[PDB]
């Protein structure tokens, strides 16, 4: 793996091919990170904006906390006001419910790897050095979709004539263009990941529309309630035929073009197994059983606890354990449970290595953790799940490597497809456990009033990982709201112990071949998934 | 050869990005090979750090001029320290860009009008760009909603590039998509003029698909285009049975809470 000697600071200030707004400083020595601090740099405050409002409107709220991670929030608020209302949902908004998050799963990943990842491991000029008929040979080799020479002779013109234009756009600047030792891939892989990403671009569009189906709209969909779901649209034939039709199409981008790729971007990294691992893990699992939301343990797979990468004794997930410390960020205070959430601002300056984030430092029992699909993968695994149990096992035959590759940023981008591909496939048994339960029960919503003195708590384990939202209501308004979310996890900053959060961590290691241009530290905070947007809300 | 586009993040949820990327008219791939020269966008561009700020800056500086579209809110309270990017503030950034572009499109009703971050209590002191750079000359054309209709941003935009008229209403936002009302676009319509209304949403009136003022639908305060020109070419909000939130209208965040309510 190259590597400099270079012995000094390193910032990264915008991390880009994120959402929002990050700053990364390192120290490195030898070529090597030794330390890392990992800065969010606005915040907005929308936990005080919800004080004393209208409970039911928290979800609209919350929602604007991100837009790559659409729907979520909503998801999380909908099921806080649910918990504290405590009475039943019907099954088919479960049902609803559970099939727009699964498509948001198939759209927010896909974007995530062709649109803000690929860029990190695939030359797009060494594109224009392959070998059309070499390209689309490699292309059919690894797919069942076949392509032929003429489609990327074609796409390599069209490519030849943006770059030879001189106007690179949202290619200019790359870290690749004059030759880059870190990027490793031959001229025909880096073809063939380029033509997909453009045809990515496309196809995200398609997958998006189907949460439209249901949900309203994308972005920001809009047919939840405390108590259901509001499209009776949703029980006609034509709108779950139409669904059902985009999401098969939505499967085979991600089972054809998605997947493979990922797999030939690992067999040409197999380095990056090394670089980037971390040791505790915490998910909160997902898509609850009609009738089990309020149960975790309903969820078509578990939360869970992994310390030191003790997957075979995957310890069970307690809520009470957790706690956001402030010593690090620019909040006031000392260490809180979410029900006694603050959000005090205490701003020292940017640059800072006191406090140095607008993330708080959230801590699972004193320990830090990383969250996301890497960590739920881990959980399922460790509680012997179905499907994905089987799937790692032959992701990790497929590469040739062992379990260990699996603590690494190599491991966290795969686990992310590895989601993606059970997800998309269970899909298919809800739809049709949908279909057949609206056959005599057509309810999707019950009309509850809120409680004048109440408190709940929503759980969700999303694209990036646990969210989890807390509220407190007395007379009737919102006494306090917060949330606690999947990249507040793992881009937050050190604890009132000095230690890091996840990302901070696993950067340490990494080696560095040009301070210039540092292609490694965007691999390792890339395959976290950052949403700043989120995280500091 | 392409128009240069600039697209700056403030403070914003990403919500307008994602909806540029589900431009269908024409798609977003076609966008930025054939049509323009997007030549600085956080969310998809390959540099990073001061690769990144060298490109933002060479676009600034190009020659054929640039067209700027900003999202999200300006955070001004604390000496505009809630957010900064490169060490920069929010507010410093765009004071010397925007008045530099050939044109501002402010996209999001953060950006337009001050968004969620402005709604009470306001923490960090959020404005809008037209508000914030007032003083400065800065005069963006308003394309609102939260997110915006993809085909109302790019149509905005083509409008431009084409050097077509575009016709501003009282909070600048084009006429030709947001020139009426929700409401009156609406194919509920017929149900409120007969009084025929949802009084709760696990009713008779709200399965047969009545109008839902009664729980809180703001359709008849709210200018956009929703119900005629569709999201996702499939889907709108009432549609799909739940009221519209007024997400295009200047302080929503307040004026249109509670939103089940009207
Ligand atoms: S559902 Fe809303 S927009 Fe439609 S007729 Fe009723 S009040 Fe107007
Ligand atoms: S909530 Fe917004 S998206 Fe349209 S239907 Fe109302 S203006
Ligand atoms: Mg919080
Ligand atoms: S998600
Ligand atoms: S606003």
């Amino acid at each position: 793996t190259p590597r400099s000697n270079y012995t000094g600071p390193i910032v990264v200030d915008p991390l880009t091919r994120i959402e929002g707004h990050l700053r990364i400083e390192v120290e490195v020595e030898g070529g090597v990170i030794k330390e890392a601090r990992s800065c969010a740099t606005l915040f907005r405050g929308i936990e005080t904006i919800l004080k004393g409002r209208d409970p039911r409107d928290a979800q609209h709220f919350t929602q604007r906390t991100c837009g790559v991670c659409t729907y979520t929030h909503a998801l999380a608020s909908t099921r806080c006001l649910e918990d504290a209302i405590n009475k039943p949902i019907p099954a088919n908004a479960t049902y609803i419910r559970n099939l727009v998050l699964g498509n948001q799963f198939m759209h927010d990943h896909l974007v995530h790897f062709y649109h803000l990842h690929a860029l990190d491991f695939v030359d797009v000029t060494s594109a224009l050095l392959a070998d059309p008929a070499k390209a689309a040979k490699l292309a059919n080799s690894i797919s069942p979709r076949k392509a032929t020479t003429e489609e990327f002779a074609a796409v390599q013109a069209k490519l030849k004539t943006f770059v030879a234009s001189g106007q690179l756009g949202p290619f200019t600047n790359a870290y690749f263009l004059g030759g880059h030792e870190g990027y490793y891939m031959d001229p025909e892989a880096n073809l063939v990941c380029t033509a997909h990403y453009l045809q990515a671009l496309r196809a995200q569009v398609e997958v998006a529309k189907g949460m439209a189906v249901f949900g309203a709209k994308n972005p920001h969909t809009q047919f939840t309630v405390a108590g259901g779901v509001t499209c009776y649209e949703a029980l006609t034939p034509e709108r779950i035929k139409q669904f059902r039709e985009l999401y098969v199409k939505a499967r085979a981008f991600i089972e054809e073009v998605y997947i493979p790729d990922l797999l030939l971007v690992a067999s040409y990294y197999k380095d990056w197994g090394k670089i980037g691992g971390t040791n505790n893990f915490m998910a909160f699992g997902e898509f609850p059983a009609p009738g089990g939301e309020r149960d975790l343990n309903s969820r078509w797979y578990k939360p869970g606890v992994i310390y030191d990468r003790k997957v075979g004794s995957v310890q069970p997930f307690d809520p009470s354990k957790i706690e956001e410390h402030v010593r690090h960020s620019w909040y006031e205070g000392k260490a809180r449970a979410p029900f006694e959430g603050e959000t005090n601002p205490h701003f020292t300056f940017m640059g800072d290595t006191d406090k140095y984030s607008w993330n708080k430092a959230p801590r699972y029992d004193g320990h830090a953790v990383e969250t996301g699909p890497l960590a739920q993968m881990l959980v399922a695994y460790g509680h012997n799940h179905k499907t994905i149990k089987p799937t790692i096992d032959a992701v990790l035959g497929k590469l040739n490597l062992g379990p260990e590759a699996l603590f690494s940023t190599l491991g966290r981008t795969a686990a992310r497809g590895i989601q993606t591909l059970v997800i998309a496939q269970q899909m298919e048994n809800w739809l049709n456990e949908y279909e057949n339960n609206i056959v005599k029960d057509k309810q999707i919503v019950e009309d509850y009033a809120v409680p004048t003195s109440a408190r709940g708590v929503g759980f969700a384990d999303v694209s990036r990982g646990g969210l989890s939202h807390w509220m407190t209501i007395e007379d009737g308004k919102i006494d306090n709201f917060q949330l606690v979310v999947p990249t507040t996890w793992n881009l937050g900053p050190r604890d009132d112990k000095g230690v890091p959060s996840a990302a901070e961590a696993a950067l340490v290691g990494t080696p560095v071949a040009d301070p210039k241009r540092p292609v490694e530290i965007l691999r390792t905070i890339h395959s976290f998934d950052p949403c700043i947007a989120c995280s500091t809300h | 050869s392409r128009p240069s586009v600039v697209y700056l993040h403030a403070a914003e949820c990403t919500g307008c990005s994602e909806a540029l990327l589900r431009t269908y008219q024409p798609f977003i791939d076609t966008l930025i090979l054939d049509t323009i020269s997007l030549d600085y966008h956080e969310t998809i561009m390959a540099a990073a750090g001061e690769a990144a700020e060298e490109a933002l800056q060479a676009a600034v500086n190009g020659p054929d001029g640039f067209i700027c579209l900003v999202e999200g809110a300006i955070p001004t309270g604390m000496d505009n320290k809630y957010g900064y990017i490169a060490g920069h503030t929010m507010y410093d950034i765009c004071k010397n860009i925007l008045p530099k572009a050939k044109a501002v499109v402010s996209i999001g009703t953060c950006a337009c009008y001050g968004g969620i971050q402005a709604a009470k209590p306001n923490p960090t002191a959020a404005k809008g760009i037209n508000d914030c750079y007032a003083d400065l000359g800065v005069k963006a054309i308003n394309v609102p909603g939260c997110p915006p209709n993809p085909l109302n941003m790019v149509g905005t935009l083509v409008a431009f590039l084409k050097g077509q008229k575009i016709e501003l209403d009282e909070v600048g936002r084009p006429v030709m998509f947001f020139g009426q009302s929700v409401h009156d676009l609406c194919e509920r319509r017929k149900h409120f003029d007969a009084g025929e209304f949802a009084p709760s949403f696990n009713s008779e009136e709200a399965r047969k698909g009545w109008c839902l003022y009664d729980v809180g639908c703001k359709g008849p305060e709210t200018y956009n285009n929703c119900p005629k020109v569709l999201f996702n070419e499939t889907n709108w909000p009432v549609a799909a049975g739940h009221p519209c939130i007024g997400c295009s209208e200047p302080n929503f965040w307040d004026d249109m809470t509670p939103f089940y309510q009207n």
